[PDB]
RNA sequence: CUCGAUGUCGGCUCGUCGCAUCCUGGGGCUGGAGCAGGUCCCAAGGGUUGGGCUGUUCGCCCAUUAAAGCGGCACGCGAGCUGGGUUUAGAACGUCGUGAGACAGUUCGGUCUCUAUCCGCCGCGCGCGUCAGAAACUUGAGGAAACCUGUCCCUAGUACGAGAGGACCGGGACGGACGAACCUCUGGUGCACCAGUUGUCCCGCCAGGGGCACCGCUGGAUAGCCACGUUCGGUCAGGAUAACCGCUGAAAGCAUCUAAGCGGGAAACCUUCUCCAAGAUCAGGUUUCUCACCCACUUGGUGGGAUAAGGCCCCCCGCAGAACACGGGUUCAAUAGGUCAGACCUGGAAGCUCAGUAAUGGGUGUAGGGAACUGGUGCUAACCGGCCGAAAACUU
RNA sequence: AAAUUCCUUGUCGGGUAAGUUCCGACCUGCACGAAUGGCGUAACGACUUCUCAACUGUCUCAACCAUAGACUCGGCGAAA
RNA sequence: CAGGUGGUCAGGUAGAGCAUACCAAGGCGUACGAGAUAACUAUGGUUAAGGAACUCGGCAAAAUGCCCCCGUAACUUCGGG
């Protein structure tokens, strides 16, 4: 589970490697983040020459977790490392595809460009 | 914490009296044809002679 | 025996295989994608039990585009539609948690 | 057996291992103990379980009872008399009387004595 | 209008529903009852009636305890509480030994469900009332569980009634509200009821239909 | 008022109160089309976030929210914590002084004592009272706790409007914060559990084990306890009202919510929901049980003795627990321990045998070892027993 | 703009999502200055101060386990 | 009375060692005890996800740690670092 001042890989390829919540947004005193929720972040680590830069303030959607998920259906999911995908303000991505798998609660979600880019969706 | 002041007469004989002892209660026993008493809690071994009646 | 097993005794699923931890099996999971009810085939290495009858779980490991992903599905649980064996391990451990800490090429269980 | 629900006789629960491993060995090696009563509260499931390795008498048996009593006697004298004497007997093998407690400190006393 | 039962908490175990979901029902023996007293507005001044309950020896029970099913041509049991019902329509559906069993409720109803639950012993206060405590470093003398202030100054003098301070918690009355009766199982007398339900495993439990609904 | 001592700023923890109301709730007016507002009136039930900078309060700033309210209580709270700032001794810089030194100038370092007598408060008992002695179930006089809110969809791109934009009133779904119960799942812990392993000493030695090294370290880990987990709650409807809106209607032939009278009217108030409660001294109610002796005196509503129904102590224990209390059990017994068999954890025991020069590997074998959870079994202990404990009458 | 700058969180550049502290500068030096030394400097510091990597119960937000006390029983038995 | 007191002798196995662990010779169990899963305090251990968001301040804790071989920057008073 993410909260402020967690660090998350980057999983698209908008330049960003490395950013960092800040708040976890969906009401107020939220402490936790987990799989399709939204996130303002602050981006520390990214390539040199790039559509964005060290330093802006972004918005991104949770799409691995390593905390388990409980689903409705008795089952569990856990990723090993913890990734956001930058979106846009229309629940849309800013870069064009999404590198490794993302989780199925994105589906509900309402964040159906992610899903169709995905490789593979769990 | 220190007292204040030193407590009356009514006020220290009342919680002292409370310090006491429970007495406890004893049943009959015949060992060698001669009668002691002993708490029920050390019947067995009355009945064995591990009880030294002085 | 438990007290609460003539509760559980008509929720009981027969026809599982009889896996172990270090096995690596193919679980075939009914996903309804709207109103699909399509097929997922997860294939991955199960490295934990947790028994108890009905509330009995297993837990898989793969390795998908470089990322680990687990699932932990309850057994008898009527969401799996056939669990299917594949190769068998040679462990001796009973959790395997130290496939958690190798990537790629070091995660090879033995095959007998 | 049950563990200790509380504090561990002695102190740590390393000198719990030894107190009821010297229990025991005085046990089986004499047939009467007195010491205090909750130190034959313990002594009780530690013994009946060590009479059980000694009636079914394999090896085996006789290797694990060596894991907790040092004294090669006494595992002769559990394995050739007290083990064959309560072969009749579906447990239960001891049993504890209560004694006078001592001077000094109070402490409640008990006997814990093999049955026959 | 309100119906009523007496169980015992059997334990917690899992199920699955029509729709492949997960629920974590409660097993509660809501044994055979017997009404064995109907209370009525002309004699006791409300309307209620009485439910025994529980397999005992009739030796255990005293002779005064004795009379009172005498009267009503029961054997005895062990346990026995009332149901308090509303004045309307009283108490026409219930008559003096007449079987009540685990049938009562159907499938998909919701109940109240009342016990007693676990003791917690003396408690402090980070357990009984959530406080957060003092810190764990940076100098904290002695504090790292204490509560701190209980009042103000000079005015006034005095901790008002009803601060939150340590003492014993548990062993209380609580009833938990509007629980959804999963499935009645009708040849053990066993209901399912979803979610926690508050006692000890095996401990007295009397369920009752929600109003809240 | 305190100098034979009333310990200062901010933070921490825990609060409680007012309303001069930040949000939510109800309304009047509008230079109110709608959407959003401006201002005033009523309203204190709950709610009112996490960071950057500074010793800081103040203040600016970032990212959110339905909102990030203003104040009292020794500018609440150091026999609850902190000691960064301030107000000791060290040292230096600038300025002032011939100098010792000084500076509401700055800078670095600088002991935070106390076993709770009384009142208060959270808990828990012993005693007597409740006109006999006891046991079971209760009514509720009066109190306690709780009270928050969003986004999206439908009604409808309809009402309104030249456009841009965009509803009130009803209905439904999914959340955030908070609280209580709970251990089936997830996850944490695990000091008599299983396994791997290093050093060393002992068991005569090989083999197999053990003591100590933070539980030696490492991998797991059922019960219990738990949150990070599961489930549920704040609801519906009535009564009286605030601002405000009226009906009928005089004094005052009209008019006017008012002087007679009757309605509508909010998260506030009282009921309804959960909980404590007859020490509620007016000490309550419905029932059942015992329903009986004996002795002496000054013949007293007097003292002693022995019982009944019933209870306590002792004993075997508990998921009940600081002591005490509460709950189960006492041979007509499954209470605890053993024992037997399952459940579950661990992961293939020793012995023999085969393969290998050896380290080691395979077979006998889902092996062996093992605690809490379930069920059978009368083997050990629940015993050959003590202490309490029942009634004047009378008036209508 | 300093161990010196009252006005003051001076202004400008760099660092963080946000920088009264920090680094580089300006000179408008309240009140720097050449042995009460001026400005530098490799090495060295249980010094003062600022940032980063790794790491973690410091924290969000706490939970469990053992021990010594606290609590019970027996003995002795103080003090402000 | 947990404090202070100069010099001599000083075995084994592992080890660089008079460190540390376990032992020999030889000493000792050191003088209130028995119990008991309360809160709280002390002293140690472990902790999911996050990793200085704590705080005046990374205080405390955690981490790093040994031998052999490669490799090693600005700067320097040529030693160094
Ligand atoms: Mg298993
Ligand atoms: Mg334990
Ligand atoms: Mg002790
Ligand atoms: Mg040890
Ligand atoms: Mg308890
Ligand atoms: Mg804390
Ligand atoms: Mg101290
Ligand atoms: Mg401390
Ligand atoms: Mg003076
Ligand atoms: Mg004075
Ligand atoms: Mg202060
Ligand atoms: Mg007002
Ligand atoms: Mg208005
Ligand atoms: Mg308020
Ligand atoms: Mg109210
Ligand atoms: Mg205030
Ligand atoms: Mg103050
Ligand atoms: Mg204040
Ligand atoms: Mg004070
Ligand atoms: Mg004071
Ligand atoms: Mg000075
Ligand atoms: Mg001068
Ligand atoms: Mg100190
Ligand atoms: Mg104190
Ligand atoms: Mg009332
Ligand atoms: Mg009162
Ligand atoms: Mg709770
Ligand atoms: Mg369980
Ligand atoms: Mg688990
Ligand atoms: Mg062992
Ligand atoms: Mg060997
Ligand atoms: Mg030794
Ligand atoms: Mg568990
Ligand atoms: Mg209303
Ligand atoms: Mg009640
Ligand atoms: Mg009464
Ligand atoms: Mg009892
Ligand atoms: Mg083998
Ligand atoms: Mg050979
Ligand atoms: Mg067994
Ligand atoms: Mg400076
Ligand atoms: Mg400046
Ligand atoms: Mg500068
Ligand atoms: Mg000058
Ligand atoms: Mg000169
Ligand atoms: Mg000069
Ligand atoms: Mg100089
Ligand atoms: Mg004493
Ligand atoms: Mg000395
Ligand atoms: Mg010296
Ligand atoms: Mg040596
Ligand atoms: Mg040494
Ligand atoms: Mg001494
Ligand atoms: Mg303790
Ligand atoms: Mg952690
Ligand atoms: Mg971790
Ligand atoms: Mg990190
Ligand atoms: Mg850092
Ligand atoms: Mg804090
Ligand atoms: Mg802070
Ligand atoms: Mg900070
Ligand atoms: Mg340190
Ligand atoms: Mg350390
Ligand atoms: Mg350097």
């Amino acid at each position: 589970v993410i909260q402020q001042e967690s660090r998350l890989k980057v999983a698209d390829n908008t330049g960003a490697k490395e950013i960092l919540c800040i708040r976890v947004l969906g009401g107020s005193s939220r402490r936790y983040a987990g799989i399709g929720d939204v996130i303002v972040a602050t981006v520390k680590d990214a390539i040199p020459g790039g559509n964005v830069k060290r330093g802006d303030v972004v918005k991104a959607v949770v799409v691995r977790t390593v905390k388990e998920r409980r689903r409705p259906d008795g089952s569990y999911i856990k990723f090993d490392e913890n990734a956001a995908v930058i979106i846009k303000p229309d629940n849309d991505p800013r870069g064009t595809r999404i590198f490794g798998p993302v989780g199925r609660e994105l589906r509900e979600k309402r964040f159906m460009k992610i899903i169709s880019l995905a490789p593979e969706v769990l | 914490a220190v007292p204040k002041r030193r407590k009356s007469r009514s006020n220290t004989r009342s919680r002292r009296s409370q310090w006491k002892a429970a007495k406890t209660e004893l049943v009959g026993v015949t060992v060698a044809g001669h009668a002691h008493k002993v708490p029920r809690r050390l019947l067995k071994a009355a009945r064995l002679g591990l009880i030294d009646f002085d | 025996m438990n007290r609460l097993d003539f509760v559980d005794k008509p929720s009981l699923r027969d026809d599982i295989p009889a896996f172990n931890p270090g096995d690596t099996i193919n679980v075939h999971v009914k996903v309804i994608e709207g109103a699909k009810e399509r097929l997922q085939v997860f294939k991955g290495v199960v490295i934990r039990r947790q028994g108890g009858g009905i509330r009995e779980t297993f837990t898989v490991r793969k390795e998908s585009y470089g990322v680990g992903v687990e699932r932990t599905f309850p057994v008898h649980s009527p969401n799996i539609d056939h669990i299917e064996v594949v190769t068998r391990g040679d462990v001796r451990r009973a959790k395997l948690y130290y496939l958690r800490e190798l990537r790629g090429k070091k995660a090879k269980i033995k095959e007998k | 057996p049950k563990p200790t629900k509380g504090p561990r006789l002695g102190g740590s629960s390393s000198h719990q291992k030894a107190i009821l491993a010297n229990l025991a060995t005085s046990l089986f090696e004499h047939g009467r103990i007195t010491t205090t009563e909750p130190k034959a509260r313990a002594l009780r499931p530690y013994a009946e379980k060590l009479i059980t390795h000694a009636k079914k008498g394999a090896l085996h048996n006789r290797r694990e009872v060596l894991k907790k009593l040092r004294d090669k006697d006494v595992v002769h004298t559990l394995f050739a008399e007290i083990g064959p004497f309560f072969a009749d007997r579906d447990g239960g093998y001891t049993r504890i009387i209560k004694i006078e407690a001592r001077k000094g400190d109070n402490a409640p006393m008990a006997v814990i004595e093999l049955v026959r | 209008a309100r119906k009523g039962i007496l169980g015992t908490k059997l334990g917690m175990t899992q199920v699955f529903d029509e729709s492949n979901r997960v629920v974590p029902v409660t097993v509660v023996k809501a044994g055979p009852n017997v009404v064995t007293r109907i209370r009525t507005p002309e004699r006791d001044g409300y309307s209620a009636v009485q439910l025994a309950y529980g397999e005992i020896s009739p030796r255990k029970v005293n002779k005064p305890l004795t009379g009172q099913y005498t009267a009503a041509g029961v054997n005895p049991r062990r346990y026995l509480a009332e149901l308090r019902l509303d004045d309307s329509d009283a108490a026409t559906e219930y008559q003096v030994g007449q079987e009540l069993t685990a049938e009562i409720f159907a499938d998909g109803s919701y109940v109240d469900v009342t016990g007693t639950s676990k003791g917690k012993g003396f408690a402090g206060t980070m357990k009984r009332h959530g406080f957060r405590g003092q810190g764990a470093s940076h100098g904290a003398q002695a504090v790292h569980r204490r509560p701190g202030s209980i009042g103000g100054c000079a005015t006034p003098a005095r901790v008002f009634k009803g601060t939150r301070m340590a003492g014993r918690m548990g062993n209380d009355r609580v009833t938990v509200l509007n629980l959804l009766v999963h499935k009645v199982d009708a040849e053990n007398g066993v209901l399912l009821i979803k979610g926690a339900v508050p006692g000890r495993t095996g401990g007295l439990v009397m369920v009752r239909s929600a109003i809240k609904r």
